[PDB]
């Protein structure tokens, strides 16, 4: 179960699919799966800031698709609230 | 206004050439001019922009040289994606002025067009109205001279031609003139040729029909 | 990056008005002036004006003067042309380049994608397809004439027959009317056997219609 | 090296997109996501990633109200030659009244030339930022052993300063500043968010605080900039005049008691991110304006600006400026000065002469080329000499152009080779003219109040060494309602900046130096054309002959020497030196300029010399006769006349 999972700290090639929460889903926790075309956790954040951070400097991605991605990215990551990480209780989860 | 004449208006050359185009101005532009290649669907890229200056992501092989009255693109290596049409560009005095532009086409032996007729259908005879096509298929250059002979009779001024680009497989162009008659002018003559002159036949062929066979 | 996108594109009635939009994103636009190239069917590249950078100048070239207003929205980013009295020479493809950048002097870099202008007054209409009967190779084809505007979607057996085949660009005739041809070559062994049927859609008329031919 | 789909919830959306990387990764060459995955620890537990944010210093006092953008750049004269940085062609600018510009696309490429790594993997910086390699340029500087750091590497977009400090033991601390437009800062890595760093916010720009809790204490000792200040002067100030407030900052540091042994409070500290704005508002200027043409003038403003506050970061700290140069506007400007009459330099316009000095400047720098460069910046000298009342103070107008001038001539003080001297000497005596009683007057008052007077006066290149710490306090603004600490301060700063020795900004050049004994004990000197006076209270010194004045038993002495034609005598003349002959028989206004080429020394028996005049023209002459300058009535004050002819003579009466 857990579509909410939880991370400890496999690389990129041999991955295909990945699967962000919502900023209600996980009470606040960003969390991702990684995947294999087989399901491992991820740190959301982390995970966020990476293909934003691919698709800024890719400023030639200039896809009416792929352009939005990043815009939709970055609104997401913002929802988020690490400050909200107070004495939240971090082992909710497997 | 300022004339700017390119020369070639259109050339051939193979993979790996090096290409020149040439362009000049009509009074001195001292060291304004720029070139732009358009390929036909999308939006022309500026490549030159100082008569000097390869601009950001135009690869290296292109270069522009010039001062005032002539002014010159040499692209030093051509690749495949360099298959374009380019245009020189004053900006010294407005009204600005392109180029004619030159076409480079991308070199091919020469080969002769096979030539058919296709009389008027008898489905659009019926409407009152006669279209004869003669077809010019997969030949090289693209230079070709298509004359109607309407019983012997040069037709002037009801033909129009309209041809591919050089196809991507085999590098050939071919060719629609259609000639076009009412009806009532049709039944009226008897022979109808189409005379191809181009430079791989060995002298003009003519392809005909007598009214109906 | 830098992005210009130019959307007004339509058909008008000769002598009549249309108004362009060019949207520019991804750069600071009140700095930079405008000019716009158009492009005839079958012509070079043609300038035809420049917006200022402060937008009160206006400076077109002859054909086109005092036909042509600029006028531009720093606020909205985008650049607005009207166009007057429009002619059967100004019908082609019209494109917006940003030149000036810190603005007197002025270049074009990059253009937009372009918008088709067609200035024929005449009438939607869809193509009547006539059969082009062969006569150890041959060739047959389908006759597409007097359809308006372009374009014309053509495949042969619905697109399984793919070798060959040479779908003309269109010919304006003199009708005001688009007239195209296409062709295909055959083995002349299979003329009897294999079925040729030729696929015709006109999108501008909604009408499609699939044509045998022997 | 494999495609990769991305899936989604948006409120209630089943999203997905699909990222290629067999597309991206070939399409832009810098981009490897192989790095940035591994750069994000993706399996990092969310307890070690609230560990690493928790670190960072975060920002309190995080506001700052709109500015605005000065602007900077002015757009392309109608017709200029919009010309290119590679490819300097020649004569393709005419004259310096032809309209050019260089376009601004491969100007970007010739200044930020250099690459390497922006934001580095080391420990305050990896935590936070999504590593970058960008072309970039830097200002370094390394003091106290190298156990403080400072380092301002900037691109065209955005400037990171970081400090670095050393505790006396292996433990850094280290504080970085990011400064530039809110939307072009670099990527942040983890779960971290831009405003909780950003301490100042206006409109497009954003400044960015970067450091760990415990840094920002550490730094908090001796280092509280007023961050709202520095962000609005980096924002509100063009790049060219941020330069020169920069620049102020310095040299009246330099000649104080400031950056000999530097104190590391926060004034020097501050003043260091702002030596990597100034810069980097120049870098980015050009940068953000597009695919345009950058206005010469403009150009040789900015870069005059730049070229002096790089040479005196070089003298205060051992610092390198890495990528801000082009040398497209160096030959540009190089060839450019091959265009004009540098004899005749002088007679254009207020604007055409800095337009040109800053072109010299900018043109060969490391002066020493074609020497010729000397010689219009002493025709603006000359020509801004006749037309400037004698012994005035100059107002700012005059000022600014002449502080433009004196650079070309000061790098060429620097050299041991002579290059064509004559100019240079010409230059000095007219300096040393122009170093009068209250052209001190007036700049001490400048140093008292630290006013745009503080920065230059012709007089620190004169050949004026009669000046001490005592001989100032008598001529400076006598007033009570200035602080005589800052006068007392001003004094010993305007010392400082023209000490003869360790400063080789004053001597070593002249021909006629050779023919001293002791060169501490000389007061001044006169070079005239065909003769060299020697004003020293040195009793032996090698010249054609020996004046002493009736000087008083007071000062030590009073000698003038003349050298005939710079060269020297076996040993110094023996005997009583030649008493000065006393003239009435002249009468007080002249029509022909029967003082030309001569000069006149005004002194004071008990204090030292006053004044020097150089008889340079017809006006100069009839502006001596005809004021109020020839006062007999003060018998403590007599006029030296000192002619080509080789003699001394006093003045004591006209008619």
């Amino acid at each position: 179960a857990y579509p909410c999972c939880h991370v400890t700290q496999l690389a990129l090639e041999n991955i295909s699919d990945i699967y962000l929460v919502s900023n209600q889903t996980c009470d606040g926790f960003s969390l991702a799966s990684l995947n294999s075309p087989i399901s491992r956790c991820a740190n959301g954040l982390n995970v966020v800031s990476f293909f934003i951070s691919i698709l800024k400097r890719s400023s030639s991605a200039l896809t009416s698709h792929l352009r939005e991605l990043l815009t939709t990215l970055e609104s997401l990551y913002g929802s988020f609230s690490v400050e909200d990480l107070f004495g939240a209780n971090l082992n909710r989860y497997a | 206004d300022i004339v700017m004449t390119q020369t070639p208006p259109s050339l051939s050359a193979s993979v790996g050439d090096r290409v020149t185009l040439t362009c000049r101005a009509s009074q001195a532009i001292r060291n304004n001019l720029a070139w732009y290649q358009h390929k036909p669907g999308k939006a022309p890229k500026r490549l030159i922009y100082a008569a000097s200056t390869l601009e950001d992501g135009v690869p290296s092989s292109f270069s522009g040289s010039g001062f005032g009255t002539d002014f010159t693109l040499t692209i030093n290596s051509l690749q495949p994606e360099d298959f374009a049409t380019y245009y020189c560009l004053q900006h010294s005095t407005y009204p600005w002025t392109f180029g004619q532009g030159t076409k480079v086409e991308i070199k091919r032996t020469v080969a002769a067009p096979s030539v058919f007729i296709f009389p008027p259908s008898d489905e659009q005879l019926k409407s009152g109205t006669a279209s004869v096509v003669c077809l010019l298929n997969n030949f090289y250059p693209r230079e070709a001279k298509v004359q109607w002979k309407v019983d012997n009779a040069l037709q002037s001024g009801n033909s129009q031609e309209s041809v591919t680009e050089q196809d991507s497989k085999d590098s050939t162009y071919s060719l629609s003139s259609t000639l076009t008659l009412s009806k009532a002018d049709y039944e009226k003559h008897k022979v109808y040729a189409c005379e191809v002159t181009h430079q791989g036949l060995s002298s003009p062929v003519t392809k005909s029909f007598n009214r109906g066979e | 990056e830098v992005q210009l996108v130019e959307s007004g594109g339509r058909v008008v009635q000769p002598g009549g008005s249309l108004r362009l939009s060019c949207v520019t994103s991804g750069f600071t636009f009140s700095y930079y002036p405008i000019h716009w190239v158009r492009q005839g069917p079958g012509k070079g590249l043609e300038w035809v004006t420049m917006m200022s950078f402060d937008g009160t100048s206006d400076h077109c070239i002859s054909s086109v003067k005092g036909r042509f207003v600029m006028s531009r929205d720093n606020s909205r980013n985008t650049l607005y042309l009207e166009m007057n009295k429009m002619r059967l020479e100004d019908t082609g493809v019209y494109y917006c380049a940003r030149g000036g950048w810190k603005w007197p002097g002025g270049a074009f870099d990059v253009f937009g994608p372009g918008t088709v202008v067609t200035v024929s007054s005449a009438s939607t209409k869809g193509p009547s397809v006539f059969p082009l009967a062969p006569s150890g190779t041959a060739a047959l084809g389908c006759l597409v004439k007097d359809y308006f505007p372009e374009p014309v979607t053509v495949s042969w057996n619905s697109g399984a027959l793919t070798s060959g085949v040479h779908t003309f660009p269109a010919v304006l005739q003199s009708s005001g009317l688009y007239s195209l041809s296409s062709v295909v070559t055959v083995p002349s062994s299979s003329l009897g056997t294999q079925t040729y049927i030729c696929n015709v859609n006109h999108k501008p008329s909604n009408t499609k219609v699939d044509k045998r031919v022997e | 090296l494999s495609e990769v789909k991305l899936h989604l919830d948006i409120e209630g959306h089943a999203s997905h997109y699909t990222i290629p990387w067999t597309e991206l990764m070939a399409k832009v060459p810098g981009l490897s996501p192989e790095a940035l995955w591994r750069e994000a620890n993706v399996t990092e537990d969310l307890a070690s990633m609230l560990n690493r944010y928790k670190l960072i210093y975060k920002t309190s006092g995080t506001l700052g109200i709109a500015l605005a953008e000065p602007v900077d750049i002015p757009a392309v004269s109608e017709g200029s030659m919009q010309v290119d940085a590679s490819k300097v062609h020649p004569g393709v600018i005419s004259g310096l009244n032809s309209p050019a510009c260089m376009l601004s696309a491969p100007l970007e490429k010739q200044l930020f030339y250099y690459i390497g790594t922006m934001l580095p993997n080391t420990r305050p910086h990896s935590y936070v930022f999504y590593q970058l390699r960008c072309h970039l340029s830097y200002v370094a500087l390394s003091i106290n052993g190298d156990k403080f750091q400072y380092t301002g590497a900037m691109t065209s977009k955005f400037l990171m300063g970081t400090y670095k400090r050393v505790t006396e033991k292996g433990d850094e601390h280290v504080l970085s500043l990011i400064f530039g437009k809110t939307k072009d800062l670099p990527d942040l890595r983890g779960p971290f968010s831009y405003p909780s760093l950003t301490s100042a916010q206006s409109g497009d720009y954003s400044l960015v605080i970067v450091t760990t809790f415990v840094h920002y204490a550490n730094f908090h000792n001796y280092f509280v900039p007023n961050l709202k200040d520095m962000f609005s002067r980096a924002v509100t100030m063009t790049a060219a005049s941020y330069a020169r407030y920069v620049l102020q900052k310095l040299v009246l540091l330099e000649m104080k008691g400031g950056c000999r042994e530097p104190e590391l409070d926060t004034e020097t500290l501050t003043t260091m991110f702002e030596v990597s704005v100034a810069f980097f508002k120049v870098g980015h200027a050009v940068g953000e304006t597009g695919n345009g043409c950058v206005d010469l003038r403009w150009l040789a403003k900015s870069f005059f600006e730049l070229t002096v506050l790089k040479d005196i970061i070089g003298i205060c700290y051992g610092a390198t400026v890495k990528g801000m140069q082009s040398y497209g506007l160096e030959r540009l400007a190089a060839m450019l000065m091959a265009t004009v009459k540098m004899e005749e330099l002088g007679h254009l316009t207020t604007e055409k002469q800095e337009y040109a000095l800053r072109l010299a400047t900018v043109g060969y720098p490391k002066a020493g080329v074609y020497s010729g460069l000397i010689g219009g910046a002493t025709s603006v000298l000359l020509s801004a000499y006749n037309r400037h009342p004698l012994f005035q103070p100059l107002h700012t107008v005059m000022r600014e152009t002449l502080f433009i001038g004196s650079h070309v001539v000061l790098r060429e003080l620097r050299l041991n080779v002579t290059t064509q001297g004559p100019n240079l000497a010409l230059y000095q005596l007219l300096s040393t003219a122009l170093c009068s009683a209250l052209e001190i007057g007036e700049v001490l008052r400048g140093l008292a109040l630290g006013t745009e007077s503080g920065l230059f006066s012709p007089c620190y290149l004169s050949l004026r060494f009669d000046l001490t710490r005592d001989k100032l306090l008598s001529m400076a603004p006598q007033e009570a309602m200035l602080d005589q600490a800052a006068v007392s301060n001003a004094v010993d700063g305007f010392l400082g900046r023209l000490s003869l020795e360790r400063e080789d900004r004053d001597a070593w050049h002249l021909p006629a130096y050779k023919c001293v004994d002791r060169l501490d004990k000389v007061l001044m000197i006169i070079p005239l054309i065909n003769v060299t006076f020697i004003i020293s209270s040195d009793r032996e010194v090698r010249g054609s002959a020996l004046y002493e004045a009736s000087t008083t038993y007071l000062s030590s002495s009073l000698f003038l020497s003349p050298v005939i034609m710079n060269k020297c005598s076996q040993g110094a003349v023996a005997g009583e030196p030649r008493q000065i002959p006393k003239i009435q028989n002249f009468t007080r206004t002249q029509k022909s300029c029967i003082f030309c080429g001569f000069a006149l020394l005004s002194y004071d028996e008990k204090e030292g010399l006053e004044t020097t005049t150089y008889i340079t023209s017809q006006e100069v002459q009839n502006s001596i006769l005809s004021s109020n300058y020839f006062d007999f009535d003060n018998l403590h004050v007599h006029y030296l006349l000192l002619t080509t002819n080789g003699t001394v003579m006093e003045i004591a009466g006209l008619y």
